[PDB]
C-alpha cells in the first residue's frame, strides 16, 4: 500500500534537548524517517521554527499538504486542512510563523499533524509522515516554560552597546548598568562569543594625562568584570582614548556626557 | 501500578464450566453408591457391555466425581484449560485417579470443552488437572463493538477511576478518557479490531498510584485477625478491660489485653465498645 | 479525617445476596439430612442420572451450605465478589471443600451472582472466597440524578455536620453545601455524571475535624470492659463498696475494686449506682 | 520466548481416543466382576470356545480397564502413540498385566487407534505403553486452507498477543501479522502446503518478549502454598494475628505469622482480611 511514518504509542517520546534562555529544543523521533524539531530563540520577536530532518535527504522539491488527521483512537472525526508547504531539495522540512505554533496546538489537542508528498526515493510515491501526540503534553508544558524563561533580546540587539558615566566619578549610570547586566547576562549564557571590544575614553574637562588615566582606569575596571564572567585574558581588548575622538560638541553640558561613554563590541563564532 | 493489574475490561469475562464424570483407576478407593453404578453401566453400555438388570458391579476403582472448569476470555477451540475434580459420593480418596471422558457444560446448558487426564491430589477428595479440559466451542465477545472500551476496577473508588482517567488523558491527549462512575472508565478506542488491541496493549500498562480508600478495621471473628488499614484514628478514651485501665493503633490496646490474661481475641470485643463510644474513625467490618 | 473516611454518598449503597448450594469434595465428613439428599438427587438429574425414588445416595462428601454474597455499587457483570460459606446441616466440617454452581438472589428475588470456588476455612462449617460470586446483573442507581450529592455521616452529630459544610464552602465556595440535619450533608453537583465524579474526588478527599460527641459510658456486660468516653465527668460521692470506703475516672474505682477481693466486674454495679445518684454527667450506655 | 514455545497453531489439534479393553497375564490380582466376567465370555466366544450360559469362569489373571489415548495433531496410519491404562473394576494391581486387543473411539463414535502391549505400573492399578495403539486413521485438518494462519497463545493478554505481531513484522515486513484479539494473531501464509511448512518453520522460531501479565497471588487452600507473582504491591497496614502487631511481601507476613505458635497456613487468612481491606493492589485467586 502507502509508506506512513509514524511513532506507535509504544514509540512515541518527545525530548527536550536544549533548555537554556537562549535556545528551546523539542525533539520527536519519527521512527524510520528523522526527527521533528520545534527550536525558539532567544530574540524580540515571536519565533518558533519546525524543521522535520530526514535521513535521506530529500530527492527533489515537492509541494506538500500538511493536515490535522485524527488519531485512529478517534472516531467519528474528520481532518481538517491546514496549509500547502514546499519541501526543497537536500533541505530539511521547514514550517515557519503561526503554521508552526498551529502544529503546536493540532498537537496539544490530540491530533496528528500529517505532511504528504510524493517521495522521490520511493518512486515518486505518494507517503505521509505524521507527528504523534502521544506523551506530548508534559514535554509541550516544559517547552513553554523555556520559552517563557527566554531572553528578550538577541545577539544583534546587544552586540555594540555605549555606555555613559556619571559627571562626578568612576561608576556607570543606571541605564548604563542596566545595559551591563544584560550584557552580562547573555555572555554567561552563550559559550560561542569569542571577542569583546572595549573602547572607553572621556569629556575634555580635565587634563589630557588626567583624561587618559581615568580612560584607562574604567577599561581596566570593564576588563576585570568581563574576566569576572569567565573569559579568559586573551580574548578581552581594553583601550583608553581619553579625551580624544569626540563624538558629540565639547561644551555642551550634554555633549561633554554623550562624550563620556565606552564602548562594548562583543564577536561570536556562530 | 499499571492498569492491567487493578482493572479489567468490560465484555472481556471468564465463563464457568461444570460437569459430572467417573475417576478410575484407584488403589480400591472408589465408591458402591448408587449413582456411581447407575452411570458405570450407562457407560459400560456405551462401548457394547450391557449387564442384566439388578446386577451389582462390586467396582472399588470407581469414583463419581463433578469436574469444574473456568473458560479465559478469548478461549479458542483447542486451547485448554485447569480442572477441578471433586467427589461426591464417599470415596476416601482420589489420589492416582484418571478422570475419564466428561462434557463440560455451560450456564446455557451446552457443551464447550471435554476433560479426560490423571488427577494430582495433594485433602484426598479434590485434585487438579493441569490440562485437563480442551476447549471445543467460542463464546460470542462485545470487545470488538463499540466506539470505546470501558475499564473496571477491581477495588471500586471514585478517586482512583479519576485518577486512571487522568493518567489516559496524559499519555494520549484530552477528552480521550472518562470515570462515569466510581468502578468504570470509558476509553475511546479504534473501530479496526487489530488497531484496538494495539491501543489496548499500550494504554494497559499506564502507571497511576490508586487511591488509599475508605478507612476501615477489617476483624475476622473466627480467626482472629484484625487488619487496621491505614487513615483509621482512633479517639482517645479510658478502656477498662479484666481489672486494669489504659488511655488511647492497636498497639496500646494489645497491651491492655497481655496485661490481663484474658486472650488475644478479646480485642474483637473492645473495639465494638469503642464503636458504640463513637471513639472510632472509620469502619468496623467484620468477615 | 478525609470526608470519604466518615462519610458515604447517598443512593451509592450495597446490595445483599443469598443463595442455596452444595460443597463437595469433603474429607468424609458430609451429611445425610433428608434435603442435602434431595438437592443432590436433583442436581444429578441435571446431569442425565435419575435415580429410582426412594433411592439413599449415601453420600458422605456431600454437604448442604447457604452462601451469602455483598454486592457492592456500581458492580458490574463480569466482576467477582467474596462470598461467605456456611453450613446448615450436620456436616463437621467444610474444610477443603469446593462449593459448586450457585445462584445468589436479591431482595426481589431476582438472580444477581453465580458462586463456585475453593474454600478457605480456618470454626471449620464456615468457609470465605476470594472471588466465590461473578456479578452477571447491573443494579440502577441514583447517584447521577438531580443537581446535588448527599453525604451520610457515619457517626452523626449536629456539629460534625456544620463542619464538614464548612470544609466544602472554604474549599470551592459559599452557598455550596448546607447540613440538612445531624447526618446528611447536601452538595450542589455538576450534571454531567463525568464532571460530577471529578467533582466528588476532589470533595471526598477533604479533611476537617469531626466532632467529640455526647459523652458516654460503654459497659460491655458480657465481656466486662467498661470504655469511659472523653467528657464524661463523675461528680465527687462517697463509695462503700465490701468493707472499704473510697472518696471520688475509672482509676480511682478500680482500685477500690482492688483493696476488697470482690472481682472486676464489680466495677460495672458501682456504675449504676452512680447512675441512680445522679453522679454521673454523661449516658450510661449497656452493650 | 520462541513463538512455538508460547503458542499453537489454530487447526492443528490433538484428540481423545477411548475404549474398552481387558488385561491379562496378572499374578492372581484380577477380577471377579459380572462385566469382567461377561466381556471374557465374549471374547472367548470370539475365537471359537462358548460355554454354556450361567457358567462362571473363575479368571483370577484378567482384568477389566478403560483405554485412553491421545492422538497427536498430523497422525498418519501406522504410528504408535501412547495409552494409560487404567482399572476400573476391584483388581488390586495391574502389574506385570499385557493389554488385549482394544478398540479407541473418537467423539464421533469411530474406531481410530487399536491398542495393544506390555503395561509399566509404578498406585498399581494404573499403567502406560509406550507404543500401545497404532493409529489406524486420519483425521482431516484445516492447516492448509486460507490465507493466513493463526497463533493461540498459551497465556492470553493483550500484549503479548500485539508483541508477538510485531516481531513478525519485524522479521518479515509491514503488514504482515495482526492480533485480532488476546489470544489470537493472525499471519498471512503461501497457499502451497508445502510452502506454508516451509514458511511457518521459520516464523515459529522467532523470539519475543511475553508480557509479564496481570498481578495475581495465587492460594492453594489445600496444599497451603502461596505463589505471589511480580507486580503485586501490598499497601502498609497494622495486622494484629494472635497476640503480637506487625506493620506492612510475604516476607513480613510470614514472619508475623512465626511470631505466634499459630501455623504456616494461617497465612491465607491473613491475605483475605488484607484483600477487604483493599490493602492488595492485585487479584487473590484460590486454586
Amino acid at each position: 500500500m502507502g509508506k506512513r511514518y509514524v511513532a506507535t504509542p509504544q514509540q512515541s517520546q518527545w525530548e527536550m534537548v536544549v533548555n537554556t534562555p537562549l535556545e528551546c529544543q523539542l525533539v520527536h523521533p519519527i521512527p524510520s524517517f528523522g526527527d521533528a524539531v520545534f527550536s525558539s530563540r532567544a530574540n524580540k520577536k515571536i519565533n518558533l521554527d519546525f524543521e522535520l530532518k530526514m535521513r535521506r535527504p530529500m530527492g527533489e522539491t515537492r509541494n506538500v499538504s500538511l493536515i490535522s488527521m485524527p488519531p485512529p483512537w478517534r472516531p467519528g472525526e474528520h481532518a481538517d486542512r491546514i496549509t500547502n508547504l514546499k519541501f526543497f531539495k537536500q533541505f530539511d522540512g521547514y514550517v515557519g510563523g503561526q503554521t508552526a505554533w498551529g502544529i503546536l496546538s493540532e498537537l496539544e489537542k490530540g491530533r496528528y499533524p500529517t505532511f504528504s508528498y510524493q517521495d522521490w526515493q520511493s518512486r515518486d510515491q505518494r507517503i505521509e509522515v505524521a507527528l504523534s501526540s502521544v506523551l506530548f503534553q508534559n514535554k509541550y508544558n516544559a517547552f513553554s516554560d523555556c520559552i517563557s524563561n527566554l531572553l528578550k533580546y538577541s545577539f544583534e540587539d546587544i552586540a555594540f552597546t555605549i555606555l555613559h558615566y556619571e559627571r562626578q566619578g568612576d561608576q556607570l549610570t543606571k541605564a548604563s548598568k542596566k545595559r551591563l547586566s544584560q550584557i552580562a547576562d547573555y555572555i554567561r549564557h552563550n559559550q560561542d562569543i569569542d571577542l569583546v571590544l572595549v573602547a572607553t575614553y572621556t569629556d575634555s574637562t580635565d587634563g589630557k594625562s588626567a583624561s587618559q588615566s581615568l580612560s584607562e582606569r574604567r577599561a581596566e575596571s570593564l576588563r576585570d568584570y568581563f574576566q569576572s564572567l569567565g573569559l579568559p585574558e586573551d580574548r578581552i581588548q581594553v583601550q583608553g582614548y581619553g579625551k580624544r575622538r569626540p563624538i558629540a560638541d565639547n561644551g555642551s553640558p550634554i555633549g561633554k556626557d554623550k562624550n563620556r561613554r565606552v564602548v562594548i563590541s562583543l564577536g561570536r563564532t556562530q | 501500578a499499571r492498569i492491567k493489574d487493578v482493572a479489567q475490561v468490560a465484555g472481556v469475562r471468564s465463563n464457568q464450566l461444570v460437569g459430572y464424570g467417573l475417576v478410575s483407576g484407584l488403589p480400591g478407593t472408589g465408591e458402591a453408591n448408587p449413582f456411581t453404578e447407575q452411570s458405570f453401566a450407562a457407560m459400560l453400555q456405551n462401548f457394547g457391555i450391557q449387564m442384566p438388570p439388578g446386577t451389582k458391579p462390586k467396582i472399588k476403582n470407581v469414583a463419581a466425581v463433578m469436574v469444574t472448569a473456568e473458560l479465559p476470555p478469548f478461549s479458542k477451540p483447542g486451547q485448554q484449560v485447569d480442572v477441578t475434580v471433586s467427589s461426591i459420593g464417599s470415596a476416601k480418596s482420589l489420589r492416582g485417579g484418571t478422570l475419564l471422558q466428561t462434557f463440560l457444560k455451560g450456564l446455557d446448558g451446552q457443551v464447550y470443552a471435554v476433560a479426560q487426564g490423571n488427577l494430582v491430589v495433594s485433602n484426598p477428595t479434590v485434585g487438579l488437572i493441569s490440562s485437563g479440559a480442551t476447549v471445543e466451542r467460542e463464546i460470542p465477545n462485545p470487545f470488538g463493538r463499540g466506539d470505546y472500551i470501558t475499564f473496571n476496577l477491581l477495588e471500586s473508588d471514585f478517586t482512583t477511576a479519576q485518577r486512571m482517567a487522568d493518567a489516559v488523558n496524559n499519555f494520549l491527549g484530552p477528552q480521550m478518557a472518562s470515570a462515569v462512575d466510581a468502578t468504570s472508565v470509558r476509553v475511546r478506542a479504534p473501530r479496526d479490531v487489530s488497531q484496538r488491541v494495539a491501543f489496548l496493549s499500550a494504554i494497559e500498562n499506564l502507571e497511576f498510584d490508586p487511591a488509599d480508600g475508605a478507612a476501615k478495621i477489617i476483624v475476622n471473628s473466627r480467626t482472629g485477625t484484625i487488619v487496621v488499614g491505614k487513615h483509621v484514628r482512633l479517639k482517645p478514651a479510658a478502656v477498662t478491660h479484666g481489672g486494669m485501665t489504659v488511655a488511647i493503633t492497636l498497639d496500646d490496646l494489645v497491651r491492655a489485653v497481655n496485661q490481663v490474661g484474658a486472650a488475644p481475641s478479646d480485642l474483637m470485643a473492645i473495639l465494638q465498645a469503642l464503636k458504640q463510644a463513637g471513639a472510632i474513625e472509620g469502619q468496623l467490618i467484620i468477615i
